[PDB]
């Protein structure tokens, strides 16, 4: 029974830079449809069949860019909103690039023509500028700022005026503005010149003098949005209402549907990677992909998945091929419209939810059992900012692992560990905004009071100086029998890292003055002393110890006896070598757009980076510089502030260095404090 | 050539090759291409030989090409070149590092009077005077 | 309680729901409760191929 063919279904997702406005779009798409949403629009004149349009809303800042990467991916076309005064944003690139890495068949939406300074041909200008990109203007705005009143569409070369008195519900088309004709007529030219390039018959037609027809040009412009070689531009503003009903009418002509997109790429389950494809089809095995997992305090996990190939049902053990784990489906629901229609009949092309997953994951593939598959994996970006969180109590401290459990289980760039030396907690994001977020979350829903601090630094402890005889004798006659024990070492510095044990042990006794059974224990009762130093009680690195004189008793003499004159020795030794504490030091790597480079340094030289050199490249400059760990943290939304957020930082551990004189003696201070 | 605002003279080699790291200095809030340099240097660098740091200009048109301007390794790497001792500089009057003779300057002024343009060999002798004093040499015939 | 490890070596991280049976290691003085190693938060244990049921390890691969 052909129902509603998938060729109606439009899964779409909205996207813009931070402050564009593309909800109170989507509410405007939901106020004239009638209501991820899915929401069906007939058009602005009820001339389609009602349509399916599955919307993903995606996040405008950078610090959740991760969510639009893993939306792009799972979607078939995309809304690219624009602020009519703002126009293309450093932020605007990068989703641009990211819905480029996806093929993403894409059209575009200049918003805010109501606000001062408004003005669509310059944003239509910066698009084809800045994002290298076809832009072929759809419609033309007519005036500006608060003298914005319509759009005229070039396809039918008629003004659309709405009525302000519904909240444009309505609307009339009327003739074109005397003042307009001339830019309307010049701009419908290059529109058909623009549809006449999608097929050497058009072009003969255009070129024969012959008027193209309404559905030839629609076509035209449709096949190329497809191919990616132009994007479609329209124009119109909310709270007068307009452009909204016509952008929805443009994603139902010229955005695709699950039938229009290539076939999803997956691996067979064999062994032997050999490729296959799934095609969007209700007769195809099932398959589809886990791309959000949200905690609902009512139903617990929500894991959001996109169905490609086949049909499920609301209760069907499927297999994650992934996690290779069978899992039963849970309870499905669909925003049908307004309402939540539970469905028993997950087709391919629609998005949904399922309920009480346990072994899912964000990218992971659920699949028939009898059919297995992996689809393409999700590429996760390392997170760029740590923190320190430490619980205020022991309830806090379970409830933390807990919370932060879930916080990394629905957001992979989300990173938890414990640092092994400081035994804090460590948090990482992409980006402080994100960070805080999570915060927020973790002491609101899961309600967990903690502190924010910042990850300790790897504190080390060395010598500065060569000390030689350096006596320890632990004669402990008393107590029934004695524990005699006696050695002399020289202690002395190794260049940093020239060991990687960071120890070295030099046995050159003579004349057996200790037996040879006792030396190991001479060597592990300092391999322990170097655990908890003398200066801190940080371990000890980069240091040699030479034993080369001692002496024994035939009677006394124990291994843990030398082992107790070995600690004696090197904690007098130690105190005498100038001691000193150490740091660790952070290669630092910043691209950012050149005129934002000065303001990148200026930072890092309060910070103590050493600028090494820089790479001038096509964003800009590639700058490298030595940081301490210390001086790294908070710098996500600090380079964010000077550089406007275009700028993207990593960082690695280079090596252990020697802290400043002054850095290193306060910390000794406080640390003996 | 044009005007000096896409002016950096540069280019210490051409087969340490990329002009944007340490090794080629600048390229900072100027903005060109990189290795759209040292294709037309490498019809042109055959003829240099090496230890030998030439000044030459990223001079940048109107319309986005940008050559060269051919100079020659100049007085500096010559004196590390002809005599056989590099740079060194801060003590000409210290310790001895090298005296020269006139008329070892004189057999590569006529080469250097195509890098230095004042206005003749003869005369741009005694700025082949000025570095050497600075990198520490002496000169008397 | 103070619950005993078994294995030779384990998957912790100090915040992990893990299962607890009986038994007294006789060497520990207040430790008697073993853990077990295949439910819940530890998995199949390192390199082993018999008495699989113990220690939770499945079986292998051929
Ligand atoms: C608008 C949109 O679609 O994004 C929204 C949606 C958003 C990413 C929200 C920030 C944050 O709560 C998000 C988390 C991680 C919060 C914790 C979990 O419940 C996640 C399952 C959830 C996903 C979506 C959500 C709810 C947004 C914002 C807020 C807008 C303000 C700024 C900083 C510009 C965002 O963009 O950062
Ligand atoms: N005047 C006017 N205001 C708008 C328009 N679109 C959005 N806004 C306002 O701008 C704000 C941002 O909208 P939102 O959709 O949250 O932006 P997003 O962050 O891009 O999703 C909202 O509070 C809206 O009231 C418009 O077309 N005209």
């Amino acid at each position: 029974a052909r129902t509603t063919p998938i060729a109606r279904y439009r899964n779409i997702g909205i996207s813009a830079h931070i402050d564009a406005g593309k909800t109170t779009t989507t509410e405007r798409i939901l106020f004239y449809t009638g209501v991820a949403t899915t929401a069906f629009w007939s058009g602005m004149a009820k001339q389609y069949e009602p349509h399916r349009i599955n919307i993903i809303d995606t996040p405008g800042h950078v610090d959740f860019t991760i969510e639009v990467e893993r939306s792009m991916r799972v979607l078939d076309g995309a809304v690219m909103v624009y602020c009519a005064v703002g126009g293309v944003q450093p932020q605007s690139e990068t989703v641009w690039r990211q819905a480029n890495k996806y093929k993403v068949p894409r059209i575009a939406f200049v918003n805010k023509m109501d606000r001062m300074g408004a003005n669509f041909l310059k944003v239509v200008n910066q698009i084809k500028t800045r994002l290298g990109a076809n832009p072929v203007p759809l419609q033309l705005a007519i005036g500006a700022e608060e003298h914005f009143t319509g759009v005229v569409d070039l396809v039918k070369m008629k003004a659309i005026n709405w009525n302000d008195a519904d909240q444009g519900v309505t609307f009339e088309y009327e003739d074109i503005p005397a003042d307009m004709v001339e830019l309307a007529n010049e701009w419908h030219q290059n529109l058909i010149e623009s549809a006449a390039e999608a097929s050497e018959e058009l072009m003969e037609k255009y070129l024969g003098g012959e008027e193209l027809t309404e559905a030839e040009i629609k076509g035209a412009l449709r096949q190329r949005v497809l191919n990616n070689e132009i994007i479609l531009v329209t124009c119109g503003s909310a709270f007068k209402n307009k452009g909204v009903q016509a952008m929805l009418d443009a994603v139902i002509d010229y955005l695709p549907s699950p039938v229009d997109v290539p076939a999803i790429n997956g691996i067979l389950d064999d062994g032997k990677d050999t490729p296959a494809e799934r095609h969007a089809s209700d007769d195809e095995p099932f398959s589809a992909l886990a791309f959000k997992i949200a905690t609902d305090p009512f139903v617990g996990n929500l894991t959001f998945f996109r169905v490609y190939s086949g049909v499920v049902n609301s209760g069907d053990t499927v297999l994650n091929s992934v996690k290779a784990a069978r899992e039963r489906f849970g309870r499905i629901v669909q925003m049908h419209a307004n309402k939540r229609e539970e469905i028993k009949e997950v087709r391919a092309g629609d998005i949904a939810a399922a309920i009480g997953l346990k072994d899912v994951t964000t990218g992971d593939t659920l699949c028939d059992p009898d059919a297995p598959i992996i689809l393409e994996r999700m590429e996760f970006p390392e997170p760029v900012i740590s923190i320190a969180v430490e619980p205020k109590t022991k309830a806090d401290q379970e409830k933390m692992g807990l919370a932060l459990g879930r916080l990394a289980k629905e957001d992979p760039s989300f990173r938890v560990w414990t640092d092994e030396e400081s035994n804090q907690t460590i948090i990482a994001g992409m980006g402080e905004l994100h960070l805080d977020i999570i915060v927020d979350r973790m002491k609101r829903e899961f309600n967990v009071e903690a502190n924010v601090g910042k990850p300790q630094v790897a504190y080390r402890e060395t010598i500065r100086q060569k000390v030689t005889d350096v006596e320890g004798k632990h004669a402990k006659q008393s107590g029934g029998r004695g524990q005699y024990g006696h050695v002399v070492i020289d202690m002395y510095p190794l260049e940093p890292g020239s060991n990687p044990k960071g120890y070295e042990f030099i046995n050159d006794i003579k004349g057996g003055v200790i037996p040879g059974e006792y030396i190991p224990a001479v060597d592990k009762g300092i391999q322990e002393q170097l655990k908890a130093g003398p200066l801190a009680g940080y371990p000890v690195v980069d240091m040699g110890i030479r034993l080369h004189f001692g002496s024994y008793h035939d009677v006394d003499s124990s291994e843990l006896a030398f082992k107790l004159a070995a600690s004696i020795a090197f904690k007098e030794g130690f105190k005498k070598a100038k001691p000193v504490l150490l740091e660790p030091i952070m290669k630092v790597e910043v691209e950012t757009p050149e005129e934002n480079t000065g303001d990148v340094i200026g930072d890092l030289s309060r910070r103590r980076g050493m600028l090494k050199g820089q790479e001038s490249e096509v964003t800009g400059v590639k700058i490298h510089a030595e940081v301490p760990l210390s001086e790294m943290f908070g710098y996500a939304t600090q380079l964010r502030s000077l550089t406007k957020g275009r700028a993207s930082y990593t960082m690695e551990f280079l090596k252990y260095d020697e802290a400043p004189s002054n850095v290193a003696q306060a910390v000794i201070e406080a640390r003996g404090k | 050539a044009k005007k000096v605002q896409a002016y950096v003279k540069l280019q210490v080699a051409a087969g340490m090759a990329n002009p944007s790291p340490p090794v080629g200095p600048a390229l900072g809030q100027q903005g060109v291409n990189i290795m759209e340099f040292c294709k037309a240097f490498n019809a042109k660098t055959d003829s240099i030989e090496k230890g030998l740091p030439i000044p030459v200009v990223i001079t940048v048109y109107a319309d986005r090409s940008f050559t060269f301007v051919t100079k020659t390794p100049p007085a500096a790497v010559l004196l590390k070149k002809a005599a056989g001792i590099k740079s060194g500089s801060g003590k000409p009057n210290k310790d001895k590092v090298g005296k020269i003779s006139r008329a070892q300057l004189q057999e590569i002024a006529q080469t250097k009077a195509a890098d230095m343009t004042g206005a003749d060999i003869e005369a741009m002798t005694r700025s082949i005077e000025g570095t050497a004093r600075s990198m520490g040499l002496v000169v008397e015939d | 309680v103070t619950s005993y490890i078994g294995g030779e070596g384990h998957n912790l991280q100090e915040h992990s729901v893990i299962l607890i049976r009986g038994g007294r290691v006789k060497d520990l003085p207040g430790v008697r409760y073993h853990t077990v190693r295949g439910a819940l938060d530890c998995s199949g244990v390192k390199d082993r191929k018999q008495a699989r049921s113990k220690y939770g390890v499945k079986r292998p691969k051929a």
